[PDB]
C-alpha cells in the first residue's frame, strides 16, 4: 500500500469467493454425445 | 438586517485601503460596491462582490465571505479617495438596503 | 460540480398547436356529453 | 444609457414634491431593464427610496410606505415619484438610476441577477 | 446520515435550495477504512 502494510490483491478488482475445501479439481473425462436427429 | 460600514480608512498614497461592510449572514446576498467624489451620483466600482465594471482601474477588488463583504482597493492616489458606499438588494423582503459609507484619506 | 449558472430544467410547448389541440379534444368529448355543456381541464390534484 | 431628473427646487412644509425622470437609449417593458430613486440629505450616505421593474412590480422602502408612491408611462419614456407630506427634513439631492439585470435563464423562473445601478442621472436638489 | 447546506446560497432563481452539497463518510475498497465524500443531491432525494 505505502512490518509493512499490504493489500490482497484482488481488492483493487472486485470480492473473492473461497472455493469449498471438499471440492476436488482433478480433471474428470467427459464425453459429448448428439442429441437424436444428429 | 443592517449594513455597518467604518466610518473613514486613512491611507498613505500607494497603500491598499480595506473598506468593509458587514451584516448578519452578508456572505449569503450580492454585494454592490460605489464610488462618490464630488456630490454627484455615484459610478459603480464593484458589481456582484466580484466583477468589476468596464472602465474602472484594476486597483478596485473585493470579496464577500460569512459576516464580512470587503472592498480591497490597491494603490491609491490622490485621484481615488471618496466616499465608498455598500449596497445589497434583499429579495426575501423585496428592498434595497444601504450602508453608511466609509471615507478614504490618503 | 455545476459549472456555469444552475438552471432550471423544462419543456417548452407551442402555445398555438397546443390550443388546436386541445381544442379538437373538446369537440370529440362534446360528442359524448352534448353541445350544450361546458368543458374545463384542470390540473392534478394533490399525490405523490 | 442617459437619465435627467426634472423637479422643483423649492418645496413648502405639506407639499407633495414630484419628480420626473426620463430615459435616452432605453425603454420599460420592450428591455428587461429597471428604475428606481435614492436620494442623498446633505453630507449624509444615500438613502434608498423606491423601485420599479421593467415587469411593473413595484417596491417601496419599508419608512415611506406611507407617503411615497411612484408609477411608470411608457410611451412618454418616463418615470415620475411623489413624495406627500414634505418635511424640512427631507431636504436632500435626488437621483434616479437604472436597475441594470443580468439575464441568463428563463424570466419566468427568475433566472437572473441584480448587477447594480451601473447609470445614474445627475439629479436635482430639493430644500422644503 | 449526510450534512448538507445549501449548493448556491446566493441564487435567487426558481432553483434556490433544490440542490444540496452533503458531506458523508461512506465506504472505501478496505474494510479498515473510510473516506470524506462531498456531493450535490436533489431535494427531492433528501429527507431532514
Ligand atoms: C423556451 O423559451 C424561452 C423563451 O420564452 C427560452 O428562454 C431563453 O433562454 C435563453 C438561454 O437558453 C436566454 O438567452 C439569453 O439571452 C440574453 C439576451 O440578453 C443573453 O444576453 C444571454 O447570454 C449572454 O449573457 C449571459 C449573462 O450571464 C452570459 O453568460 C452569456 O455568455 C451571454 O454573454 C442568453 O443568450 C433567453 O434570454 C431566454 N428568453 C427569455 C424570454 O427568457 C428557453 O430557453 C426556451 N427553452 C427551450 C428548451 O426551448
Ligand atoms: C489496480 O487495478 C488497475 C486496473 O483497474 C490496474 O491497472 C492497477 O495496476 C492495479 N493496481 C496495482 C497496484 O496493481
Ligand atoms: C461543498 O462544500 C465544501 C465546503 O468546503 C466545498 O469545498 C465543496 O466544493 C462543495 N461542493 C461542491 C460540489 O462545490
Ligand atoms: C423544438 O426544437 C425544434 C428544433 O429541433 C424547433 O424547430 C421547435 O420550434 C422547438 N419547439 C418549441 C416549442 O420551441
Ligand atoms: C385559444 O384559446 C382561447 C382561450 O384562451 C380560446 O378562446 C380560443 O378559441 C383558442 N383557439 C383555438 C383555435 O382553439
Ligand atoms: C351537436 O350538433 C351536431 C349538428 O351540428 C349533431 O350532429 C351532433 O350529434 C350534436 N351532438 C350532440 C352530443 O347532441
Ligand atoms: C465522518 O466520520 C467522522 C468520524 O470521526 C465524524 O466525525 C464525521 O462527522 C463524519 N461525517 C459526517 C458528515 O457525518
Amino acid at each position: 500500500i505505502n512490518n509493512k502494510e499490504y493489500r490482497l490483491i484482488n481488492c483493487n478488482t472486485s470480492a473473492i469467493t473461497q472455493a469449498c475445501p471438499k471440492v476436488s479439481f482433478e480433471p474428470i473425462p467427459i464425453h459429448y454425445c448428439a442429441p437424436a436427429g444428429f | 438586517y443592517v449594513l455597518t460600514q467604518p466610518p473613514s480608512v486613512s491611507v498613505s498614497p500607494g497603500q491598499t485601503a480595506r473598506i468593509t461592510c458587514g451584516a448578519d449572514n452578508i456572505g449569503s446576498q450580492s454585494v454592490h460596491w460605489y464610488q462618490q467624489k464630488s456630490p454627484q451620483a455615484p459610478v459603480l466600482v464593484i458589481s456582484a462582490d466580484t466583477e468589476r465594471p468596464s472602465g474602472i482601474p484594476e486597483r478596485f477588488s473585493g470579496s464577500n465571505s460569512g459576516n464580512t463583504a470587503t472592498l480591497t482597493i490597491s494603490g491609491v492616489e490622490a485621484g481615488d479617495e471618496a466616499d465608498y458606499y455598500c449596497q445589497v438588494w434583499d429579495s426575501d423582503s423585496k428592498y434595497a438596503l444601504f450602508g453608511g459609507g466609509t471615507r478614504l484619506t490618503v | 460540480d455545476v459549472l456555469g449558472h444552475v438552471r432550471m430544467a423544462h419543456c417548452n410547448i407551442s402555445k398555438a398547436t397546443w390550443n388546436e389541440t386541445l381544442g379538437k379534444v373538446v369537440k370529440q368529448l362534446r360528442k359524448h356529453f352534448g353541445n350544450n355543456t361546458i368543458i374545463r381541464f384542470a390540473q392534478s390534484s394533490g399525490g405523490d | 444609457v442617459t437619465l435627467k431628473e426634472s423637479g422643483p427646487a423649492l418645496v413648502k412644509p405639506t407639499q407633495t414634491l414630484t419628480l420626473t425622470c426620463t430615459f435616452s437609449g432605453f425603454s420599460l417593458s420592450t428591455n428587461y431593464m429597471g428604475v428606481d430613486w435614492i436620494r442623498q440629505p446633505p453630507g449624509k450616505a444615500l438613502e434608498w427610496l423606491a423601485r420599479i421593474y421593467w415587469n411593473d412590480d413595484k417596491y417601496y422602502s419599508t419608512s415611506l410606505k406611507s407617503r411615497l408612491t411612484i408609477s411608470k408611462d411608457t410611451s412618454k419614456n418616463q418615470v415620475v415619484l411623489t413624495m406627500s407630506n414634505m418635511d424640512p427634513v427631507d431636504t436632500a439631492t435626488y437621483y434616479c438610476a437604472r436597475v441594470k439585470l443580468s439575464v441568463w435563464g428563463v424570466l419566468q423562473f427568475f433566472e437572473w441577477s441584480d448587477y447594480g445601478l451601473d447609470s445614474w442621472g445627475q439629479g436635482v436638489v430639493v430644500t422644503v | 446520515t449526510l450534512q448538507c447546506t445549501n449548493y448556491a446560497p446566493k441564487l435567487r432563481s426558481m432553483m434556490r435550495g433544490e440542490i444540496k452539497n452533503c458531506s458523508f463518510n461512506m465506504t472505501t475498497e478496505l474494510r479498515d477504512k473510510k473516506q470524506k465524500v462531498y456531493s450535490l443531491f436533489y431535494r427531492l432525494d433528501v429527507v431532514q
